[PDB]
DNA sequence: ATCGATGTATATATCTGACACGTGCCTGGAGACTAGGGAGTAATCCCCTTGGCGGTTAAAACGCGGGGGACAGCGCGTACGTGCGTTTAAGCGGTGCTAGAGCTG
DNA sequence: AGCTCTAGCACCGCTTAAACGCACGTACGCGCTGTCCCCCGCGTTTTAACCGCCAAGGGGATTACTCCCTAGTCTCCAGGCACGTGTCAGATATATACATCGAT
């Protein structure tokens, strides 16, 4: 039989492999979409530089992935592996997001 | 618009990894997709109101910069 | 010098213009007090930065509409904004 | 006669002073005409918001006179005033009267 | 005689120092507590009576803020005790720690 | 020099500080870490306000120097001045 | 007239002495500046450039890379105790995170 | 066209590492990166040091105010030897011109 | 259910010290005028952003088995809430006095 | 450097409420087990992100020109803050009626 890893064994791997990477784990045309429909609500017609979507990018996986070790947190509290949305909203309670 | 679901499972698994964590339930991609959302508002909300300064209707990184830089989150990389 | 300047009385004026049979404590005076300078210091303060943002060196009614924009929230923003014209609108129409 | 910037603009708040803290406290080398008058509405409208919200707070405790825990019941329970004074304590405010759900008793 | 089931005169204290809103630590402990830790610092300080009652007040506002945060914390984990892993994560999420 | 009145932080002022906090049920160990916490809470704030003061060059803390030395950590405090 | 010496030569520094005061003089801080204060402020901005750029450099050296690249600066800020203190607040473009797993996710044998 | 003359420390961080670490060379997002933390520390000491000078009714801000505001923002050990270099500057700013 | 304590919501008489109101003054705000420098406006341009087409491939979408972690239930024993006697020190009032804050030249 | 005066520190005595130590009961954290469900690993499809290249146009930067707005100066006065007064809002006492917890 071919080799099948056991469940969270490649997990680790994959995590290992994104915390010493520094490349944008999101697409960069599907969160420019996301960026122009988010800025059309406040002003019609606007235009972005392609250095400001990439700040954006940048400071949106910088929050994102903050929010997550702090979930981990709080989930690993909890007597927990996996993250749940009550733990997302416990972190940014504490926080002081919500 | 469907954009908002252009920030596939994947992204935030792959977010969630360079966090350290093994198992996302299936609640917490959407739930993760509005904190985003919410996130961005903050700073959309910020950034075009200096562009709404500027007398200008493109956004340039430095406005973004100084945009983050008022919710106390200062980025480095595009100027000072 | 031993002259103690503060918003005692302006605050006293508001809230009778609001509430005129309300009075108020020394001790909740000197948090109102306290409230509107540190207020003050924070639009001033976003005012200064966007007058050197665009390489301006005054500061105007737009510096202060937008410091109101970004630092006071939402609609209370929508607001004062709103508000803040009509004064002007009384500075520019009295002249 | 001379007439108050503050009454040909209709507010309480000194528009002279406010220019006069905007000039020394050297934001910028120039200060328009407007922009003391705009501070000085900003200011006296949040000030309405507060003293109001503190005023229906102690007459809902009947009681006469402000106090600071009047205060912090106005600020607290305004959720949109709220995060404008998140990082502010406030002197003999203490803290509004929540209780989790899961401590209450059966 | 009467006895109270445990755990229902705590809830009638959290009502009491909420509802209620002077200070809970003693003056004197916590002037005595600044003076010792102020003398590391520089030796033969003064204080004004009212910044220790501005450290007093500020310090029972964090603390509260503290309690807050860890009661929340801890009933997340299922919990109606606080513990000091509670504390400890909700410094660590504050991003004091 | 004093000494030990990290202890003047009574059981039952950490008690009540909790009350305040909405807590119900409290652990043994709570006591030793909030004088902990607040410990070094206080070593920050009076470290900030000697620094302070010594740029005044007085040898009086003055309140006012608490509450911006409390502004300089982000905790505004209202109701001592502005 | 006199030889024309820079005043980061005089101090003995290699960031711009003049081009901080006349930051500071532009940055309308205050209305008058002293003679010194740009001299320590140039001095305290070399020092926390010095330390950020030695912490880089071993971190590049530890990578085997001999350019410092922004997940260099990243690691040499968040492994220093006491540089993460000072950007607690700061995010590093294309610095990544470090490398850390909490103790209860590693697997048991 | 007409350019402005683009404002930036690129050399002297450049001329710090060649100091530190001749034979190591570096990125050019890495001096926005420094040039950005630079300015952003520059920014904070400058203001600090303006809000201290603006609190003891004075004028100017001399070697002092920058030093208490090094103190102050500054996190504890590497503050004293920022404070003592930048004192060492001083001395060698005043037993020269 | 049930009653008894037990804390809680609504009507009147008394005191106090903290706040509302009145007096004085003096200094900072207001009226008037000018320069000149900074802000507003028109014309250019070029580069920087937006839009579009081919392709093609890595990544996203989806199906599906399974196993391991989430969650519910139960036993325990111990740690923590509650009550009472004791004592310990906080709190308050009064005295004194001097280091030092504050103001001025 | 000098003068003033003020509040911070030190000590002392009385009182009384808070803290402390101990007894005691039981509520809950924790450990263990059972279940089941739903997320993870991986194979197969598919799709759109991205790279590359090109057109275009428009908008931010640049310059010159103008003009009018505000810092600056001078002079005068009335409003805002030290100080004094008085008076009443709230604390405290009683009395009367209501919702809640415990133990049976």
């Amino acid at each position: 039989k071919p080799h099948r890893y056991r469940p969270g064994t490649v997990a680790l791997r994959e995590i290992r492999r994104y915390q010493k990477s520094t490349e944008l784990l999101i697409r960069k045309l599907p969160f420019q979409r996301l960026v122009r429909e988010i800025a059309q609500d406040f002003k019609t017609d606007l235009r972005f530089q392609s250095s400001a979507v990439m700040a954006l990018q940048e400071a949106s996986e910088a929050y994102l992935v903050a929010l997550f070790e702090d979930t981990n947190l709080a989930a690993i509290h909890a007597k927990r592996v996996t993250i749940m949305p009550k733990d997302i909203q416990l972190a940014r309670r504490i926080r002081g997001e919500r | 618009r469907d954009n908002i679901q252009g920030i596939t499972k994947p992204a935030i698994r792959r977010l969630a990894r360079r966090g350290g964590v093994k198992r996302i339930s299936g609640l917490i991609y959407e739930e993760t997709r509005g904190v985003l959302k919410v996130f961005l508002e903050n700073v959309i909300r910020d950034a075009v109101t200096y562009t709404e300064h500027a007398k200008r209707k493109t956004v340039t990184a430095m406005d973004v910069v100084y945009a983050l830089k008022r919710q106390g989150r200062t980025l480095y990389g595009f100027g000072g | 010098k031993t002259r103690k300047e503060s918003y005692a009385i302006y605050v006293y004026k508001v809230l009778k213009q609001v509430h005129p049979d309300t009075g108020i404590s020394s001790k909740a005076m000197s948090i109102m007090n306290s409230f509107v300078n540190d207020v003050f210091e924070r639009i001033a303060g976003e005012a200064s930065r966007l007058a050197h943002y665009n390489k301006r060196s005054t500061i105007t009614s737009r510096e202060i509409q937008t410091a109101v924009r970004l630092l006071l929230p939402g609609e209370l923003a929508k607001h004062a904004v709103s508000e803040g014209t009509k004064a002007v609108t009384k500075y520019t129409s009295a002249k | 006669k001379a007439k108050t910037r503050s009454s040909r603009a209709g507010l309480q708040f000194p528009v002279g002073r406010v220019h006069r803290l905007l000039r020394k406290g050297n934001y910028a080398e120039r200060v328009g005409a407007g922009a003391p008058v705009y501070l000085a509405a900003v200011l006296e409208y949040l000030t309405a918001e507060i003293l109001e919200l503190a005023g229906n707070a102690a007459r809902d405790n009947k009681k006469t006179r402000i106090i600071p825990r009047h205060l912090q019941l106005a600020v607290r329970n305004d959720e949109e005033l709220n995060k404008l004074l998140g990082r502010v304590t406030i002197a003999q405010g203490g803290v509004l009267p929540n209780i989790q759900s899961v401590l209450l008793p059966k």
